[PDB]
């Protein structure tokens, strides 16, 4: 209905080139943070198994 | 506050939806988890020994 508004997605024809390493390292650091939170006693309240 | 920090880090990383990697502490599941954790603090080992 609201296709004329373009209010949902933004287009990036900006080259989808080599970023995989970037969020890949980000996944490293996020997993490290998750381990820290789990070791801090935050399992089930801050981070779940899913 | 910790949840907000984690949300900010995740969003800066490039993931707009933060619930995929973190759990809101105000969600009912988190409240249930806190209730269970608090209930598991009934009494340590020497309590009835001393009483």
């Amino acid at each position: 209905a609201n296709w004329r508004e373009r209010s949902d997605l933004t287009v990036t024809v900006g080259i989808g080139n080599m970023n995989k390493d970037q969020q890949m390292l980000h996944l490293m650091r996020i997993w490290e943070m998750a381990q820290a939170v789990v070791g801090g006693g935050g399992l089930g309240v801050l981070v779940s198994e899913q | 506050n910790l949840y907000n920090i984690l949300k900010e880090v995740t969003e800066n990383a490039g993931y707009k939806d933060p619930d995929r990697f973190w759990t809101n502490p105000d969600s009912p599941e988190a409240q249930q988890a806190k209730a269970i954790r608090e209930q598991k603090e009934a009494q340590p080992k020497p309590e009835d020994i001393k009483a």
